[PDB]
């Protein structure tokens, strides 16, 4: 149907890439994330937002659900800025995922 | 798809208030 569905559906198959939750409000097209292999994993949110329409990414860590140790191994090996909330245009989506993927893999 | 729950309805608002914007991510 939307675009975003369609990017969302495609995004849901990537490799390394695992989705439990998914939800639809007012804002748009959200869903939970668990990217990553044996090496690292991290959780986290992606929201796909349409508010004349505005179309962006949002990215939410998920840090409670690690344990001290797991955030400790994660924050040698990733950037600072994915330890925040993020918004960025959907045509970075690519670089996010590709950035995500290399930083677990280190 | 599925129908949102009351804290699910409030972080997606926290979240869009509160993100940064980032244009793209690579290294030189």
């Amino acid at each position: 149907a939307e675009t975003i569905e369609i990017i969302k559906d495609l995004f849901e198959h990537l490799c390394g890439v695992r989705v439990h939750r998914t939800y639809e409000d007012d804002t748009g097209l959200w869903f939970d994330t668990s990217q990553g292999s044996k090496n690292g994993i991290m959780d986290y949110k992606l929201g796909f937002v349409k508010s004349e329409v505005d179309t962006e990414v949002i990215y939410v860590p998920l840090l409670k659900q690690r344990t001290a140790e797991e955030l400790q191994e994660l924050q040698k090996k990733l950037p600072d800025y994915l330890f925040e909330t993020l918004s960025f245009p959907l045509r970075s989506l690519n670089q996010f995922y590709i950035k995500m993927s290399k930083s677990l893999n280190k | 798809s599925n129908a949102p729950t009351l804290g699910e309805r409030l972080d997606s608002l926290h979240e869009i208030k509160s993100a940064r914007r980032m244009d793209h991510f690579n290294d030189d």
